[PDB]
């Protein structure tokens, strides 16, 4: 709504043009800031020619080509001062017009009342502008997006909004429009952030504890994908929900893939209308996709272990990084190397990351290390990505015996290379960000455990229309499973359920256990393996002291790595073993 | 809060 001057003892730094909803100001008078009235938001910067933008995109009435200068000198008043530009060749017009520093971002006019440049300063004082842009404010406009037998996908991108204006924005409109709405997040740390930004909806959080809550009354469902899934596992009340919201719908964990395979099957029943947010919608493969901010590519040799030189673009880098590895212990490596070095490094993975992330938003940090947890909807004040491109996949091993082991390091998808790098590039930088990688991406995930753990979730969900669920489209072509034979009748799927919800067990594991005919409370199967089937904890053979009071070695008949794969998880395999779960 | 804002004038001939 007009002109505003940038005040920061402490006075006058520069001049900004609020239009249309988006303020407009040089680069070097914020150099980066944000704003106070509550905060602006930095959205889009040309940095070279000297401009930033606050709530969105730019905004134009023409250009030049008989002008007045605006001038909001400090500790002055607003002077219109009109004079012609000058056609110097550089092709960039410019006036003869000497203000005090403090003035730079001054409207500069042409004769009807709309804004063609801003005053740069500075040996003559340049209209500075760009192309024609841009995007658009932090307001939403949408459809038709709620009818029934429809799916949508959101690429969500850090402008304005995306967790901050599309989400509420699509909540109000559903409430207008009385439809029992579920939101469903990858991580509670992720819901959590839904909280605040729809603060003020009736919105209600709903823990895995929980196998179902219902009010009758006007109420909006925030789950993780895996309280959804657990909750179609195991309670008896299909709550119809007419609209679906799934934020980070990339999420390849198996509660995550079969979670938007009912949820495809309930669209196309009629019964449902969906909406999947994700910059990599499954089956999306450019690993180099557009982004919010300039982001520098650089292809570069990484060290995978320890290193001593050779390596200093690594440890001289001025800022915050954000390092991928494929596992917590090749974290560890890199970390304790690190650290060495006196860097503040926090790790995470899936089983510390409630706990580890916000520590990133909360103290001063150097380095995190993280697995690929933080693909799903990590949000960071870093200005580097260190990316290998590596990874470790669960496979079933078909060849005789079946096991499930973790294959890799194998190089990542293109998907999972765009997340890794979409860390990076929200905000408008100095520098512009820097996504330092090393290898190319491969495509053929298919012999991914996870696909057929999904099947095993998802044809052991029933339905009152008595379909058997299937995987969404684009993912059915993983695998050549047959639907429905996963599923597992009487309370052999009790069980399953159970090991699953109890018993912290991956769904392999828990799938062959069940189908054997096992009690959730009978444990003899963690014991009689054959001796290849040995668990070992830092290169010693374990061994677990059992309820009935026994020493027995850990060597469970079917054998899931995820189970003894990094210490936590391994802990929680030797309670179970034990009895105490 | 490091800095603000004041409205100062509008957009005219
Ligand atoms: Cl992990």
């Amino acid at each position: 709504e007009g002109v505003y001057r940038i005040m920061q003892g402490k006075t006058q730094v520069g001049v900004g043009i609020h239009m249309e909803g988006v303020f407009h100001t040089m680069w070097h008078v914020t150099r980066g800031s944000v704003i106070c009235h509550g905060r602006l938001e930095p959205s889009w910067a040309d940095v070279r020619n000297d401009m930033i933008s606050y709530g969105g995109g730019w905004r134009l009435g023409d250009k030049w080509d008989d002008v007045q200068v605006l001038a909001i000198e400090p500790g002055k008043n607003p002077k219109h001062v009109q004079t012609k530009p000058g056609l110097f060749k550089t092709e960039i017009g410019a006036v003869t017009l000497d203000f005090k520093p403090g003035t730079s971002g001054s409207p500069i006019i042409n004769k009807k009342g709309k804004v063609i440049g801003l005053y740069g300063n500075g040996y003559v004082s340049a209209i500075t502008q760009a192309e024609r842009i841009g995007e658009g404010p932090d307001y939403e406009v949408d459809e038709d997006i709620f009818r029934k037998k429809r799916l949508t996908i959101m690429d969500l991108h850090p402008g304005a909004g995306k967790t901050k204006r599309i989400l509420p924005s699509i909540v109000r409109e559903a409430l207008k429009r009385r439809l029992r709405t579920l939101i469903l997040a990858p991580t509670r740390v992720v819901a959590a952030e839904m909280e605040e930004a729809l603060r003020g909806l009736p919105i209600r959080y709903q823990t895995p504890a929980v196998k179902s809550d219902h009010t009758g009354r006007e109420i909006v469902d925030l789950m993780c994908h895996a309280t959804f899934t657990t909750r179609l596992l195991s309670s008896t009340r299909v709550p119809n929900y007419n609209l679906i919201v799934m934020d980070e719908a990339h999420f390849t964990d198996p509660c995550s893939v079969a979670a938007r395979g009912y949820i495809s099957t309930r669209v196309e029943m009629g019964e449902a209308a969906a909406i999947f947010m994700t910059a990599t919608p499954p089956g999306s493969t450019d690993p180099f996709p557009q982004s919010n901010s300039p982001i520098e590519d650089i292809e570069r040799e990484i060290p995978e272990r320890s290193w001593n030189t050779g390596f200093d673009w690594i440890t001289d880098y001025q800022g915050k990084t954000v390092w991928f590895v494929p596992s917590i212990k090749a974290g560890n490596d890199i970390a304790n190397c690190l650290r060495k070095s006196g860097k503040r490094v926090i790790q995470l993975s899936r089983k510390t990351f409630d706990t580890e992330y916000p520590k990133t938003k909360l103290t001063d940090w150097d380095f995190v290390v993280t697995t690929d947890i933080s693909e799903m909807g990590a949000n960071f004040r870093a200005g580097r990505v260190i990316d290998p491109r590596r990874c470790l996949k669960p496979v079933i091993l078909t060849d005789g015996p079946e096991r499930v082991i973790l294959a890799g390091p194998i190089p990542v998808t293109p998907a999972s290379a765009a997340q890794r790098r979409g860390r990076i590039g929200r905000n408008p930088a100095q520098e512009d960000d820097q996504y330092v990688f090393s290898g190319d991406p491969l495509k053929n995930d298919e012999d991914h455990a996870h696909w057929t753990e999904a099947k095993m979730l998802l044809d052991n969900i029933y339905t009152p229309e008595g379909i058997i669920p299937t995987l969404f489209g684009p993912e059915r072509e993983k695998t050549q499973a047959i639907d429905g034979e996963f599923r597992l009748r009487g309370e052999q799927r009790k069980t399953f359920v159970e090991l699953m919800r109890r018993g912290d067990l991956p769904v392999w594991l828990s799938y062959k256990v069940a189908s054997a005919g096992i009690s959730y409370k009978d444990r003899e199967w963690c014991f009689t393996g054959e001796r290849n089937n040995q668990i070992l904890e830092e290169n010693m053979e374990v061994e677990i002291w059992t309820r009935e009071g026994e020493k027995k070695k850990l060597r469970p008949k079917w054998l899931d790595a995820r189970v003894y794969a990094d210490p936590m998880a391994l802990k929680d395999f030797k309670e179970f073993a034990s009895g105490r779960k | 809060a490091d800095l603000s804002l004041e409205k100062a004038a509008n957009v005219q001939w």
